[PDB]
């Protein structure tokens, strides 16, 4: 039965020990995106959480029939 | 001898050699805060995929 059904242990652990590390992996991995994202946010000096600001490239630096502007 | 000026000369844009130093920053402007960095690197796939809950990709 053993032989024609099943494996021996050592594939089971070895199995487990990969599917831990994937799975603490990911759990670090949530909780330091958790804590980035909360950075960002009260920063705002990151990639995300950039709000728009108005484009410089629209402004007029031409005379404007008024020496001070 | 003066010349009266002929129409369209009053009005044209004309060149004036000055020896007043051109002012370095009339606007009395501040320092412009730094900018975020870059996004510089080489884009990679997620690590364990979309990490949601129990989704394996
Ligand atoms: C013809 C069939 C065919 O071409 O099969 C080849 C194709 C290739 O197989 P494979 O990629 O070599 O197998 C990879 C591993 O087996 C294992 O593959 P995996 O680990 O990459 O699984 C893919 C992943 C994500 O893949 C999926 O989301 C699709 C799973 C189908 C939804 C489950 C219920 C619907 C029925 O599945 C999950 O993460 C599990 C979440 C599923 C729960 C859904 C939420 C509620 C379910 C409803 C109750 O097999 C399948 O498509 C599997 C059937 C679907
Ligand atoms: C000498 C013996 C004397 C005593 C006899 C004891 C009787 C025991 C027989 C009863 C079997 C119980 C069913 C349990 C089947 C286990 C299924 C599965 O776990 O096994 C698969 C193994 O596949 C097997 O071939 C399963 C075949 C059994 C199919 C059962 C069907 C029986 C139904 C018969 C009904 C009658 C039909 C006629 C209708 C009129 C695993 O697939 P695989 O990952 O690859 O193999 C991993 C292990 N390896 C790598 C070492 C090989």
């Amino acid at each position: 039965i053993a032989r024609t059904f099943y494996d021996g242990p050592e594939k089971n652990y070895e199995k487990t020990m990969a599917i831990l590390q994937i799975e603490a992996e990911k759990a670090e991995l949530r909780l330091k995106e958790l804590e980035v994202r909360r950075l960002m946010r009260a920063r705002g000096d990151g990639p995300w959480y950039q709000y728009p600001t108005i484009d410089k490239a629209l402004i007029d630096h031409s005379p404007k029939t008024t020496p001070d502007n | 001898g003066w010349v009266r000026p002929d129409l369209g000369e009053l009005s044209k844009v004309t060149k004036v050699k000055t020896d007043r130093p051109l002012p370095e920053n009339p606007y009395h402007s501040r320092a412009r805060p730094e900018p975020n960095p870059e996004a510089e690197g080489d884009l990679k796939p997620a690590k364990h995929g979309s990490r949601l809950f129990f989704w394996t990709m």
